[PDB]
């Protein structure tokens, strides 16, 4: 397996295969979809952290949207990459005015 | 139908959005901004059902009509 | 049960008064002691002031510099910049100080002198380096 | 049958939290995030082929994509991974 | 020869700019704001145009690199390509 040979978790081959079956271009490289699988790994691996950790907070081991909407909004990256994305049972940050608090 | 959404319901989602004093003419005024939201995300999810030729709107529908929409949504399908 | 105006009246004084036989010229005698002691302290810190404002005679008058009273020009040049740099360097933010530094410049043209020339001269980094100091 | 990276996410979890666990909608968001990102990248790899008279997409492409859809670090992180992997790829 | 310049000026183009969009009045700290909001506008177009260029392996940036970044950056703009 061409994952093996790479390192990585995701599956090499099923990346080459969906970069073919997508009409993107003529031909598709050799390397491309290791290096797309790699991006994809580490980009699941930067939320599953921030997601684990939000996790131990609630006091919870299983990781639910919960977690993945606030691993995702306390990251300033993350934010922006998501910026346009709404995660379903996600909810919002916990945030009150200034001047709508009491005085 | 459209009155099926008001009284408690316009005033939690106005606390999970941090409003504190909620005036009168909000609840109407945020019928009419989810009636238009509604109208253009079923229009578009109608569209990809009548080019797919089925009667029944799928939950990809929703999500491709919000995709278009620029209301990107995990949860429901790829 | 009201106290009367300016009047301190407690059950501890009364009782202090009445303990025995003695106790009203005990406690009158260790008031006079008192009295005494505060009365030669005022004595020798009164001398210790007396020195003191000896020490002060003639002030800082042989210490004083005429005023170099001199108005605000309108030009930046090359002799101001640089005093303005080493002035940020020792100052920092002190608008007042460069400006007395420099002389020819106001307080509101210093201020200016800084957003105006902060890429230029690298403000930030001589900020960050007073900071070090 | 329909396809999904949802082993893989299991696996990459238990590699950086041994002692967690996913729900089935947390799942599936990740599904999601997964295809989404592939989309993204592979469409701007495309547009950068056809940009530059390319008919395949090739390492720079995927390289380029990732330095424009990711802001700065994710990106800059992304490039040491994917070329590490690439590498190590390339060797055996 | 004195020399001693600047660059980011635009002092009285934030005031032009205003009059085009409407704005009567003028706050003394806008201009440094506007300048501020500038910069970071140009600095995300001109990245994705650098990327281009770099992609492409020339060093000559040119209309169209900013063009389709531009368009990258949700702002489409006709004339040039």
């Amino acid at each position: 397996t061409r994952s093996s040979r790479a390192g990585l978790q995701f599956p090499v081959g099923r990346v080459h295969r969906l970069l073919r079956k997508g009409n993107y271009a003529e031909r598709v490289g050799a390397g491309a979809p290791v290096y797309l699988a790699a991006v994809l790994e580490y980009l699941t691996a930067e939320i599953l952290e921030l997601a684990g950790n939000a996790a131990r907070d609630n006091k919870k081991t299983r990781i639910i949207p919960r977690h993945l909407q606030l691993a995702v909004r306390n990251d300033e990256e993350l934010n922006k990459l998501l910026g346009r994305v709404t995660i379903a049972q996600g909810g919002v940050l916990p945030n009150i005015q200034s001047v709508l608090l009491p005085k | 139908n459209i009155q099926g959404i008001t009284k408690p319901a316009i005033r939690r989602l106005a606390r999970r959005g941090g409003v504190k004093r909620i005036s009168g003419l909000i609840y109407e005024e945020t019928r009419g901004v989810l009636k238009v939201f509604l109208e253009n995300v079923i229009r578009d999810a109608v569209t990809y059902t009548e080019h797919a030729k089925r009667k029944t709107v799928t939950a990809m529908d929703v999500v491709y009509a919000l995709k278009r929409q620029g209301r990107t949504l995990y949860g429901f399908g790829g | 049960r009201k106290p009367p105006k300016g009047m301190f009246l407690s059950q501890e004084d009364v009782e202090a008064v009445s303990a025995n036989a003695t106790a009203a010229t005990t406690v009158l005698r260790q008031l006079d002691m008192e009295l005494v002691s505060v009365k030669r302290q005022i004595q020798n810190i009164k001398q210790t002031n007396s020195a003191l404002k000896e020490k002060l005679d003639g002030g800082i008058e042989p210490y004083r510099l005429p005023e170099v009273i001199q108005k605000c020009n309108a030009r930046w040049t090359t002799e101001e910049q640089l005093l303005a740099v080493q002035a940020i360097r020792k100052y920092g933010r002190d608008f007042q100080a460069i400006s007395d530094v420099i002389g020819n410049k106001s307080v509101v043209q210093v201020k200016n002198f800084f957003v105006n020339y902060r890429r230029r001269f690298n403000i930030d980094e001589v900020l960050q380096e007073w900071e070090a100091e | 049958r329909k396809e999904s990276y949802a082993i893989y996410v299991y696996k990459v979890l238990k590699q950086v939290h041994p002692d967690t666990g996913i729900s089935s909608k947390a799942m599936s968001i990740m599904n999601s995030f997964v295809n989404d990102v592939f989309e993204r990248i592979a469409g701007e790899a495309s547009r950068l082929a056809h940009y530059n008279k390319r008919s395949t997409i090739t390492s720079r492409e995927i390289q380029t994509a990732v330095r424009l859809l990711l802001p700065g670090e994710l990106a800059k992180h992304a490039v040491s991974e994917g070329t590490k992997a690439v590498t190590k790829y390339t060797s055996a």
